[PDB]
């Protein structure tokens, strides 16, 4: 039961709370990010530098 | 959502995107006589020859 | 002695004695929620506002090109800009209904936690107009121009008291720089002020829906209201970021695309959106002295609500005909809106007129008028 | 390979005049034109049902006319 | 007299909440203003950099520059001197002053084109629709010499004689160069030259919904939790008897 | 200052609560919440409605009825030569 | 300039209209435009002030 | 300044006539010179 | 340039004293001047940067 | 005591004392207290000499 595993381990000691909150934000962040970034980026295919840049970037000259 | 705003907000006051990153600058050396110090405006502050 | 450090500190003793432990109705409904958001913006405010004045440059032959730079060069200027602007009108939306719910509720009866809002109300318009003209555009200046000249009504005094403000003899420079230490003072005096508002608020309490004494029943701001404006914050932060992030322009007017031009006054001159309803009554009394009152006069008539209270109960929830007064009161105003978006031309000058003169009488005659009737009716 | 170069906003716009509404309303145009043009004392002029014409076909026009160009 | 013909709305490839711009139609948009309108439009608020990493490589972008000569100075006898340009210069003035640009364009002034899109009501379905829009007076109109027709500038008279024509240039890139679609393209560029952010404001405002969509549903729960005490309460009247 | 003792005088009244981890955070959604939702739009919708769809027609009218007054009439040319 | 209901002259922010003498014909302008001091001391020349 | 502390407003206008200013632009953008006015500054004799 | 007591340089603003190479010899200075990258490209002509 | 009118007199006299040196400084000798090297433009090239504080 991860619901009692984790109130008994995680939220119970309000200092233990704290660092699940800060070590939770950073999995979150690092994660959210790429998603979001991912979705951005896969809307907008071939309209980004990202996609036109393999173009003139050391491939001229 | 909070560390992302201030992320943001505290860089608002570093160098922004017009600050350069400029080239050289080339000074005669017979401009320069022997036993003298000179000071040259570059990349912001003084420079000595 | 005082057992706990949040009760007996000369400072803790006061987060704690006016948000904390302050006794709160347990009926105020979501219309309670605007306190707390105007008060957020006002910091929101604040702050994207130094972070601005960090970058401006208060001076006609820099200001524009300033803010041009401090969105394409500073980082994260744009967003800063649009949040402070967007913020601006924000405030407004909040600070309306912040009124309505007032009105509607007879908390007006706290005549000066409400004569101070009438003031915030004020010192607020102030600073969003000369904010409007520190960017030095097209409307910067045409408004500028405009809003000093109102003093120009007032006889003998007048003529100079417009050679002050401008600090010439015709808008320049010196209007811009006393412009901008304007901007940057009056935030704090609202800031301060605010401080007041709720002051006088906590030697009654806060009203509630039904308007009948909540001492029976009285709640602690935390956790309750604290959680419930931490939820109110994050739905008007919603749109509020929508706005200004996919459609930043969607609320502004675009003259101030074009910097001030002294010889020429763009066609299709418009205040901000929050101004309109003022602007539209303005262009109504085709006088100019008339027209001056009835603007002043179309926000000062707040200060005369109080006293034109006739009910015999506090608010409006038992009162179904001062409920359709009210609401046709508000489409009242949300008409001189579009009015004040629109040419002065027909059909639209006659519908104007007949607004502006629907607002004053919905306030100075009909409101207090259906209010003894309904007195009546109830045989009282 | 052989081509030519055609500007498929001219195609587009040929195809859109044939539209229930441009028809309609190319012939008021053509009318008032007619009549303005004829009579040599007369302070009418042919703008509004210009605009009627254009507002429509440009309409149309606006429909279509990115999905050919690039 | 106050007669007007409003410009319809063109499906741009930006137009969404969460499109970015056509990165390609921007580098070409740029080509049209730096080989048609940079003649008499000035683009005081942007700059060779700023093309960087957008629509040019720092290379490009650099001898795109060069191509210019810029006024410096003063020199060390206090004497103004040309000079190549270099990546933080701004995009070159095609006259002195605005005295000067009416001078040579019947006292008709063009404007700037840095915020453009964002100063004409239509944005660029306007700025479009007039490059396009060109054409005959109606019956019963009467155009001002060195002045000509179009509908869709106010007053249907303008100082601007129709800027592009068919193949009036080359797209190096190889796309049929109409008359649309250099329109088109620099359209697209005037867009991204008012505002840059543009791209990463859309990017940003996707995250923003996400987390506010998960956040706000968070703290709903969490205020009906804490309220609940007070939603299921009852009390009861019991005087005594 | 404290306002918590003073309020009120109050006599002969029991309320009983639970606490929240002992009960449903939006509960009844739809025997309960949803019925009220409607109970109260019905109840409110006729004061309020009523004149902004009111204010609307007015908008539309004038609206319309100034683009009514750019469009040309006829009779004023059909007498010119 | 040219607009208005009196061939003459319009302020757009207040709808003041203003005949080609340059007086206040229609709105809530108080005076009529105000009449500089001038001179004609040329066949085509002038001067204001 | 000098008018009222040093000088008669005649020989203050006078003094500042005796010298050419820079002025502009004209109708085509064209900087050109001028004869000085009381409210010019003391010119510069050098450029920079 | 020229004085401190290193015949080199000295700092006015809390006295340090540097050499003819730019070299901290005393005070509170924590480092040499700092010496940038250079090229002597010519016969009486250098270019710094 | 009442600090009011035993303070506020004795402090609206402590003022027009203060006041007198303040008022017979900066009008008879303005630059006494301060350095005069803020007479010149900055130069991000020369650290002046004699560079102290205020
Ligand atoms: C989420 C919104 C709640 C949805 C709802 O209507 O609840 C009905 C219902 C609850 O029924 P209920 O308990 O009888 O409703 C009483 C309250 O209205 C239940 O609502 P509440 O008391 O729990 O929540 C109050 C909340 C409710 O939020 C709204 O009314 C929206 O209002 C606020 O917190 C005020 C913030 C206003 C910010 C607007 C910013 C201004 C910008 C304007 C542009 O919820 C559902 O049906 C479940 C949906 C999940
Ligand atoms: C007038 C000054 C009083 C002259 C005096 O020494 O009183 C002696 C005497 C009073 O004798 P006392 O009652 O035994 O003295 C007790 C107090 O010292 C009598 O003095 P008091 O308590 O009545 O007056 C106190 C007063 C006394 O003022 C002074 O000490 C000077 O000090 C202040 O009010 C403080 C203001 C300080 C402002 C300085 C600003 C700093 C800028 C520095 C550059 O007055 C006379 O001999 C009559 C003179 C007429
Ligand atoms: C690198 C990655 C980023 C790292 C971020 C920095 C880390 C910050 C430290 C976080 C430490 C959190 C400690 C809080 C613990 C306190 C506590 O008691 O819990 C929260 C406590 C509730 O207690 P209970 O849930 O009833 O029970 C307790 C369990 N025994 O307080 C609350 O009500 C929390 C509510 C949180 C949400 C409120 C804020 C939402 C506001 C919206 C706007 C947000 C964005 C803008 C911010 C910008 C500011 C300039
Ligand atoms: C000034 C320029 C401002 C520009 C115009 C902005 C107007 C925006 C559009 C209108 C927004 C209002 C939203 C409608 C909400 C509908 C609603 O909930 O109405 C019913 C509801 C229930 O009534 P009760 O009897 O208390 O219920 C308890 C018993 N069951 O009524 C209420 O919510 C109370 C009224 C809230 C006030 C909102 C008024 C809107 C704001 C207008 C400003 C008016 C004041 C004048 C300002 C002068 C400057
Ligand atoms: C010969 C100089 C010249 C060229 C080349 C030119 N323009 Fe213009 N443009 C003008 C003039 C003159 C005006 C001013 C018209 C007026 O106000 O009477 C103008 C105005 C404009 C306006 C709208 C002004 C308004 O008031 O709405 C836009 C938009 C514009 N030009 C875009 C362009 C674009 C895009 C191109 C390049 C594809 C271009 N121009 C090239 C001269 C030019
Ligand atoms: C800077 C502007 C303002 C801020 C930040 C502000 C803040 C507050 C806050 C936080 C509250 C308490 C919570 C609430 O009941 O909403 C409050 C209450 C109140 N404010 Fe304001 N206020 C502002 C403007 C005004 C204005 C313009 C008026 C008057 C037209 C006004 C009238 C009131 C009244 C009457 C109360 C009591 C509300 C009740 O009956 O419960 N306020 N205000
Ligand atoms: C009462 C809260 C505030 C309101 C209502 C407000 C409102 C405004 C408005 C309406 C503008 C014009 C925005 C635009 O459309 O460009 C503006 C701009 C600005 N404000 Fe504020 N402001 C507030 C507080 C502050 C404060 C205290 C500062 C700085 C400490 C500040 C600094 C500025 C500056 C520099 C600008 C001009 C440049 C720009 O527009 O980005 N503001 N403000
Ligand atoms: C400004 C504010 C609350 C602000 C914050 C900042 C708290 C101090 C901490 C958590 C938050 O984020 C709130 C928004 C509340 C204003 C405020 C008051 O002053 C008073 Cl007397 C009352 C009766 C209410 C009732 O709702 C209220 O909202
Ligand atoms: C809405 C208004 C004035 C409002 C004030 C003057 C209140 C009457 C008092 C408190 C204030 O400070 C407001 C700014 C004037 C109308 C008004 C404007 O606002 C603006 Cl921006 C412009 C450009 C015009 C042009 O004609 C105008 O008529
Ligand atoms: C309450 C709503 C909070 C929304 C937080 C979203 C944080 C914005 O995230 C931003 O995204 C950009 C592009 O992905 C990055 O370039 C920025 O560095 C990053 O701060
Ligand atoms: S800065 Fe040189 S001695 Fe301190």
């Amino acid at each position: 039961a991860l619901l009692r595993q984790a109130y008994s381990a995680l939220f119970r000691r309000t200092s233990t709370f704290a660092l699940t909150v800060v070590l939770g934000a950073v999995l979150f962040e690092r994660a959210f990010d790429q998603g979001a970034d991912a979705i951005f980026e896969h809307l907008n295919e071939g309209k980004l530098w990202k996609h036109i840049k393999h173009k003139y970037e050391a491939s001229e000259e | 959502a909070a560390k992302n705003v201030v992320t943001q907000f505290i860089s608002s006051l570093s160098a922004s995107a017009d600050v350069l990153a400029l080239s050289k600058i080339e000074i005669k050396l017979s401009d320069i006589p022997e036993g003298k110090n000179v000071a040259f405006k570059w990349r912001g502050k003084p420079l000595f020859v | 002695m005082a057992p706990n450090i949040r009760k007996s500190h000369p400072l803790l003793k006061m987060i704690n004695n006016s948000l904390i432990d302050l006794p709160a109705p347990s009926n105020i409904s979501a219309w309670w929620n605007f306190g707390s958001l105007l008060a957020v913006c006002l910091m929101t405010q604040i702050l994207t506002g130094l972070l601005l004045a960090m970058h401006y440059t208060a001076d006609t032959s820099l200001a524009f090109s300033s803010v041009a730079h401090t969105c394409r060069n500073v980082q994260y200027g744009w967003l800063i800009r649009n949040l402070h602007a967007n913020g601006a009108s924000f405030f407004f939306i909040c600070i309306f209904l912040h009124i309505g719910r007032g009105l509607y509720y007879g908390s007006y009866l706290y005549k000066e936690t409400w004569n101070t809002g009438v003031i915030l109300l004020l010192t607020l318009m102030a600073t969003a107009f000369v904010g409007y003209v520190l960017p030095w555009g097209q409307m910067s200046f045409w408004g500028a121009t405009v809003i000093t000249n109102l003093f120009s009504a007032i006889p003998y005094i007048g003529h100079t008291l417009v050679e002050w403000a401008w600090g010439g003899f015709s808008v320049d420079n010196p209007t811009l720089t006393r412009f901008f230490a304007l901007h940057f003072l009056l935030p704090f005096a609202i800031a301060g002020i605010t401080i007041i508002h709720l002051t006088f608020l906590h030697e009654s309490g806060s009203n509630n829906p039904l308007g009948i004494s909540s001492d029976s029943d009285k709640i602690p701001f935390h956790p309750y209201y604290s959680f419930k404006d931490i939820l109110g914050l994050t739905l008007m932060l919603t749109p509020f970021l929508t706005l200004a992030l996919f459609s930043p322009n969607l609320l502004g007017d675009p003259e101030n695309f074009t910097p001030a031009n002294p010889l020429v006054t763009p066609p299709h001159i418009k205040p901000e959106w929050y101004f309109l309803f003022a602007y539209a009554i303005l262009r109504s009394i085709p006088n100019k002295l008339g027209g001056v009152l009835a603007l002043a006069a179309s926000v000062l008539i707040l200060f005369l609500i109080p006293f034109l209270h006739k009910s015999k109960q506090r608010t409006m929830t038992f009162r179904p005909l001062s409920q359709t007064l009210f609401w046709l009161l508000v489409a009242n105003l949300l008409i001189l809106t579009w009015i004040g978006s629109q040419p002065v031309e027909h059909p639209f000058i006659i519908i104007g007129q007949m607004a502006s003169l629907s607002y004053f009488t919905i306030l100075l005659i009909l409101f207090p008028t259906i209010g003894t009737l309904e007195n009546k009716m109830l045989n009282y | 390979e052989e081509e030519e170069l055609v500007d498929p906003l001219t195609t587009i716009r040929e195809h859109c005049e044939q539209t229930e509404k441009c028809v309609k309303a190319r012939e008021r145009l053509e009318l008032c034109d007619a009549r303005v043009s004829s009579r040599s004392h007369t302070e009418e002029q042919c703008t509004e049902e210009l605009f009627d014409f254009l507002h429509a076909r440009d309409h149309c026009v606006a429909h279509k006319l990115f999905n050919k160009l690039k | 007299g106050e007669l007007e013909l409003h410009p319809p709305a063109f499906p741009w490839s930006h137009g969404g909440p969460l499109s970015a711009l056509d990165h390609s139609s921007v580098r070409r948009g740029f080509q049209v203003y730096k080989q048609v309108c940079s003649a008499c439009h000035s683009m005081d608020y942007v700059a060779f950099r700023n093309l960087i990493g957008v629509t040019h490589t720092e290379a490009e972008a650099k001898a795109l520059a060069e191509e210019v000569e810029v006024q410096d100075g003063p020199d060390e006898n206090g004497e103004l001197f040309m000079r190549p340009g270099k990546i933080s210069d701004y995009f070159p003035k095609p006259y002195p002053n605005p005295e000067a640009a009416r001078a040579a364009n019947n006292g008709a002034l063009p404007p700037d084109l840095s915020y453009i899109v964002n100063a004409r009501h239509g944005g660029e379905d306007y700025v479009f629709s007039l490059l396009t829009g060109y054409c005959d007076p109606p019956a019963g109109v009467v155009v001002r010499e060195g002045l000509h027709y179009n509908p869709y500038f106010p007053g249907q008279a303008i100082g601007m004689a129709p800027p592009i024509y068919n193949e009036i240039l080359e797209y190096d890139d190889g796309t049929p160069a109409t008359m649309s679609q250099i329109a088109k393209d620099v359209c697209t560029f005037l867009r991204w030259a008012a505002e840059p952010e543009h791209d990463q404001r859309k990017r940003m405002g996707l995250k923003m919904l996400l987390i506010s969509a998960l956040l706000t549903s968070l703290l709903y729960y969490m205020k009906r939790h804490k309220w609940s005490v007070l939603k299921s309460r009852k009390m009861a009247y019991r005087p005594p008897k | 200052g404290i306002h918590f003792g003073n309020l009120a005088r109050v006599r002969h009244i029991i309320t009983y609560s639970l606490s929240p981890f002992e009960q449903r955070a939006i509960p009844n959604i739809f025997s309960d919440a949803l019925p009220n939702v409607w109970r109260r739009f019905s109840s409110q919708v006729f004061k309020v409605a009523p004149p902004f769809l009111g204010a609307y027609l007015l908008y539309s009218w004038g609206t319309q009825e100034f683009e009514r007054l750019k469009r040309k009439n006829p009779a004023d040319y059909e007498n010119d030569q | 300039a040219n607009s208005g209901d009196f061939g003459g002259y319009y302020c757009p922010c207040h709808g003041s209209h203003y005949d080609a003498s340059g007086r206040i014909r229609k709105g809530p302008a108080p005076y009529n435009l105000e009449v500089p001091t001038y001179q004609f001391v040329g066949d085509d020349l002038v001067v204001v002030g």
